[PDB]
């Protein structure tokens, strides 16, 4: 209209989250419990010598 | 020179380089990389180049 050019109102997003980027260690030892059930049941067995005899 | 500085192992330079560029591409992301004016505005030969 006349020289000057209108142009429309802009909408604007209401809500915005924000979720950063971590780093990964990658570690190894955690989750690694089952290692230590194994090691807890070794159940060594020994049989008496002399009382058979 | 941080990694060698450091005793950075193959595992922790990538968590280094990942932290260096996201800072690096924050800051240059509202920088307008111009150039900065130092001789004459009358030369040809300045701007031909
Ligand atoms: C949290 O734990 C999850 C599951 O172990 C991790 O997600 C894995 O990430 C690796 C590396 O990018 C991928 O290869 C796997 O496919 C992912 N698994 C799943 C189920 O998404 C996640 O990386 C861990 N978070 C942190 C910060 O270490």
């Amino acid at each position: 209209c006349f020289g000057v050019t209108f142009k429309k109102p802009l909408v604007a997003e209401e809500k915005t989250s924000l979720e950063p980027q971590l780093p990964h260690l990658q570690l190894r030892l955690p989750h690694l419990v089952g290692i230590i059930a194994k090691i807890k049941g070794i159940k060594i067995e020994v049989t008496s010598s002399g009382e058979s005899i | 020179n941080v990694a060698n500085s450091a005793n950075l192992s193959q595992e922790t330079k990538a968590l280094l380089t990942e932290m260096v560029n996201e800072e690096m591409q924050g800051l240059s992301d509202v920088m307008i990389d111009f150039e900065i004016p130092l001789g004459d505005p009358r030369d040809q030969e300045q701007y031909i180049h």
